[PDB]
DNA sequence: CGCGGACGAAGCCACCATGTGGGCTGTCGCCAGGC
DNA sequence: GCCTGGCGACAGCCCACATGGCATTCCACTTATCACTGGCTTCGTCCGCG
């Protein structure tokens, strides 16, 4: 359901990065920190209207908007897959190292909600840095469900990653 | 005549047809077991005539089918060779092989409410309240839920199984009513299994088959309880009235 | 007959013990995640400091054949006879044909499937047993499938020899159950008193030659670290340690040395990058006769925070020790030693000025 | 006359019992999986402890000797419920590696990599003693009296020996409640049919929840049951469990006194 | 903090009645924006932050212009409605809002009376009990309260723009 | 030389699926006058 | 005794800003290691111990 507010946030913000600089620059200074942190007080003008009503959903929305605006200029310039499908696409196509990125994904899958946020911006900006595609609404919904799921979303992330890597390798034959 | 027996608790096992190290349970209670539960409550020594128990009737509605789990269960391992399980010849086996390895199954998180209707069942209910030996759900290690007897005396208890006994939290659709519940009655017979206990003598326990017909019936959705802790509340409201 | 030692010890941004992915090991205890140091790690640090201080060292190795081969080679054997003789050492013992060996590696003697745990001079004695029978070994070295010629009883008697570490922590050998020794020490997993979220540190190893155009890091990653006040606990079953060593005097030195190692040692996990070396903030040795009791339930309710956890952890361990001595009455000889002087901590028994004075008093009391 | 005893004993990081694999035993109860310590394992330690302190009451309190042939009394009368955690518990994997002491021209080719499961929680224990049949079978009410008292102390003091050297799980129960009941034995297990939520601990909350369940059951069925409890906490009153006692052996003494 | 709110509401109606009924004690409260505040507000108290959180709001309430003096949303929504209804400038009242959200407990009491009296001057509704409690929760946790005001403010301003179209 | 313990002898069979939540608490203004 | 009312005088109004800006490259590792044990039958023979 949340995927709806998530898609509205992804659209408006995806337009916001390209058209108005002061807004995305007001968004990127809040990457990876809880909304109570004073560096986030400037991001409420953009994000606060779109969150329904647990902090888990707010942290998902606010954080993905911040990671979304912190894309490098090159990335910003240019079925529904998860972040794991985006990972496997960055392994097979863009040539990222395999033993390390699989290790980093199975490293994310153990954190709690507090830890995922700590680890995610570095990984996502790594992925985004080489034009890997990531559907932000799915990542939002997933990050909102990370709080109440012990591993119910992460397992989906890991399974899809391994599976998509196997299929991408078998299609190359 | 008749009374309501509620079989609940974290784990209960009602095995039938197993005679080796691996044990297996019927997903629903077995008459042999419940009859032995009453015999234990009345002080029936093993081997005593079980015909007093004959003529009872056990309609059992399954609230939660429960998860079936297999509990490992060794016997005697990790003991010096002299102190392990004896052999039939009498000479203890070597300690690396003296361990017994049973794989006993048990129903966990399952709750049934059997409505026992019989000729003296009211004295039996009065015996469960003050037992001769501890009643247990299948294996003695499983200890029954305190609401073992929901009502000591009820005229037509099956009428109370169809309605007016609370139920565990289940999906309740909008504009829904009459949530489906499986009643178990004793052509249209689900299975045939050796239940009716001819004798409980440990030397030669013997049984005979009983056909079971499981009829999904429709009880009002008002009966099911709210999501959390409400089941215990409605059930307790139920025991005083 | 039970000496149990409790200890509160803070570690600053250490990350001494890592899981398989590099994160510090955690317990979700009391409903709240708390970083922990596994018992086997601190136990390894304790056994190496005890062996280094008491002088006798035991060796847990999967490659016993190769080591016996160096001793036979220094005794004047040819390399091929040394290898065949060490294979005879492991081939001559056990129920089945011999101790099972891992798949053969090129140029090197095969490792045994299970980890042997025996003192060093006992390995040398195994070399001497394989040495006396040099001609029989030479004859079996010519056969395609040589059999265990060496006496099994002599070898099994060498493999039964116990180090202080074997006496203290016990050993296990599945093929030779005669050599198994019951451990005399229970070592608990050191967890934090308070809930700890895993702190991430982002480091970048810098390239040193300047690039002509694009200067960037040589490598960049993030390693997880954490800090906190750990609770530590351990038991020593005096009846089993006396049973293992045999004489009460070596058991006495083993216990005193163990307790001192328990206080002094640190697992050394990335210590070259964190310098987590620290002395415990509080130590409490009890000499109980009925049964050992860990005070870990005292810290099941995680501490809130914002203020230094040391004083509250010491005071909370005090209240739980008081409440247990009232609930479970006993004549156990207690005693403690603390850095802080802000509180008397009356329930932890007689106070001693120093850790060695406390260890000497409680060991002398047992 | 049935003497039953409930304990809320917590256990730190440990693996007291385990499956045919390495993972510990779990009941799925109240919809939330929860680790458990099986009844026979716990019973074995209690029986071994009773027979060691007591120096055939072990065939009477406990049904029969495992290594002896049946002596027409296989029933032990004593009933041991399987201990299970107050809350739901996820299995905690502990990855470990045994170190190779002999070093090759190689570093860290570790001796043995593996991963073993452990868990921690507050188990809600419970047992029953059929006093009357114990007196009728043992004969002397005095041997039975000493045996019953020592059995309760063994139930309290002991902890199973399983992976205990790698995890010093030795611990004392936080709450014990002995209720000499004449109607029938009852376990307060349904108090925890809804697993408690976390992050603030469970000892105290499980203590008052069990107090709420004792008030309600005592309300529906008022009985002549003699009760009393001892806790490691003085902060909260639990009037429904009976008169509080200063300690565990004093409590056991008052309830053994109450049975006869 | 639910218990802080009950006393805030009882103090609010007591002080409101005292402000309209007696000018002597009300002027005795307006001077602080101090013994008279101690003899008036003191009974309605359950940390120095909660007391200042009471005396400051009672003095601010007593300093209203008689237009506002004769006549549950918090202060972020009170500023949003003050923007939407009275036409009060949004770009500037937003800056005064973020400037309030940065201060600590002694500074929030330095910048609050000016903006609040400016709200009352425009007859915008201010739920005095919640503002009191929020100032009391401010010594306990500042960032949560400040963010709540900012988010609510920008959020209810947007909703009122959807209602406009 | 006798007894007890341990080991050995087989027969052995293999393109795509997931949604939930709600229960605990207390307070003044004081004094004087009139009913 | 209880309930209700009262205790010099303590101000009012008006006012609240516009505009502009919000960065960009680069870089993301290797190696080695990965347990055992058992939970069949009866009998006979051999070896060890007394």
């Amino acid at each position: 359901y949340i995927l709806q507010h998530a898609d509205a946030l992804v659209k408006r913000v995806s337009k916001l990065i390209v058209n108005e600089p002061a807004a995305r620059a007001a968004l990127r200074r809040g990457v990876g920190l809880a909304p109570e942190d004073p560096r986030m007080l400037a991001a409420h003008r953009v994000v606060a209207p779109y969150v329904p009503v647990v902090h888990a959903v707010e942290r998902a929305f606010y954080a993905v908007a911040a990671i979304m605006a912190a894309q490098p200029r090159s990335a910003r310039d240019q079925r529904r897959p998860n972040l794991g499908v985006s990972l496997a696409q960055a392994v097979f196509d863009k040539g990222l190292n395999a033993d390390s990125t699989e290790q980093r994904l199975h490293l994310i899958a153990r954190q709690n909600l507090d830890g995922v946020h700590r680890h995610l911006p570095r990984l996502v900006l790594y992925l985004r840095s080489d034009q890997v595609h990531i559907d932000w609404g799915i990542l939002i919904r997933d990050l909102a469900r990370w709080g109440h799921t012990p591993r119910h979303v992460a397992r989906e992330w890991v399974q899809d990653y391994h599976r998509t890597l196997e299929t991408l390798t078998r299609q190359a034959e | 005549s008749g009374f309501l027996l509620r079989l609940a608790g974290p784990m209960q096992s009602w095995g039938e047809h197993s005679m080796f190290g691996e044990r297996d349970t019927l997903p629903y209670p077995s008459r042999s077991g419940l009859i032995g539960m009453f015999a234990a409550a009345q002080g029936v020594r093993r081997g005593d005539p079980l015909d007093r128990y004959k003529e009872l009737k056990f309609t059992v509605r399954v609230d939660r089918p429960g998860v079936r789990l297999v509990d490992f269960h060794t016997i005697g391992g990790g003991l010096p060779k002299e102190r392990t399980v004896p052999t039939a010849a009498g000479e203890r086996r070597d300690p690396k092989k003296a361990t017994i390895v049973t794989s006993r199954s048990y129903l966990a998180d399952a709750v049934f409410t059997v409505a026992v209707t019989g000729p003296e069942a009211d004295t039996i209910a009065d015996a469960l309240a003050a037992p001769y030996w501890q009643p247990y759900l299948g294996r003695r290690a499983f200890v029954p839920d305190p609401l073992l007897v929901l009502r000591r005396r009820v005229a037509d208890p099956v009428r109370e199984l169809v309605e007016a006994v609370p139920l565990p939290h289940r999906r309740v659709e909008e504009d829904a009513a009459t949530v489906l519940v499986d009643l178990i009655y004793e052509t249209r017979t689900l299975t045939v299994l050796n239940d009716v206990p001819l004798s409980f003598d440990s030397k030669s326990r013997r049984y005979s088959t009983r056909q079971i017909r499981v009829v999904p019936t429709e009880v009002p959705a008002t009966l099911v309880a709210g999501p959390g802790r409400d089941y215990q509340n409605k059930l307790f409201t139920y025991v005083k009235q | 007959t039970f000496v149990d030692i409790h200890a509160i010890q803070t570690l600053p941004y250490s990350n001494i013990n890592r899981d398989d992915l590099g994160s510090p090991k955690t317990v979700v205890y009391g409903g709240k995640e708390r970083t922990r140091v596994s018992s086997q790690s601190w136990k390894r640090a304790v056994r190496h400091e005890v062996e280094a201080r008491l002088g006798d060292k035991a060796v847990r190795t999967r490659r016993i054949i190769s080591e016996i081969a160096k001793r036979l080679r220094e005794r004047g054997w040819d390399a091929d006879l040394a290898d065949a003789g060490a294979r005879q050492v492991v081939l001559s013992v056990g129920k089945k044909s011999g101790i099972k060996l891992e798949k053969e590696k090129d140029s090197e003697a095969p490792a045994t499937s299970v980890l042997f745990y025996l003192p060093v001079p006992a390995i040398d004695e195994l070399a001497a047993i394989a040495d006396e029978h040099r001609d029989a070994v030479a004859k079996e070295a010519a056969k395609k499938t040589p059999k265990g010629i060496l006496p099994a009883d002599r070898i099994t008697e060498v493999l039964k020899s116990r180090n202080v570490s074997v006496n203290l922590f016990g050993r296990m050998l599945a093929e030779l159950p005669s050599t198994e020794v019951d451990g005399a020490v229970q070592f608990a997993h050191a967890f934090t008193v308070h809930g700890t979220t895993v702190e991430v540190d982002f480091f970048t190893a810098v390239d040193d030659i300047p690039k002509e155009n694009d200067h960037g890091s040589g490598h960049m990653n993030a390693g997880q670290f954490s800090a906190g006040t750990f609770y530590r606990y351990a038991n020593v079953n005096l009846d089993r340690l006396v049973e293992n060593t045999g004489d009460a005097q070596t058991a006495r030195t083993a216990v005193a040395e163990f307790l001192r190692a328990f206080l002094s040692t640190v697992p050394s996990g990335k210590q070259n990058a964190t310098a987590a070396m620290t002395l415990p903030d509080l130590v409490h040795i009890a000499v109980r006769f009925d049964r050992p009791i860990s005070f870990a339930p005292a810290f099941e309710t995680a501490l809130y925070g914002s203020d230094g956890y040391t004083l509250r952890a010491c005071q909370e361990l005090n209240n739980y020790a008081e409440r247990l001595r009232e609930v479970w009455p006993d004549d156990a000889i207690r005693g403690y030693a603390t850095v802080e002087n802000k509180t008397d901590l009356a329930a932890l028994g007689e106070r001693y000025d120093s850790y060695p004075a406390l260890i000497d008093a409680m060991v002398a009391a047992a």
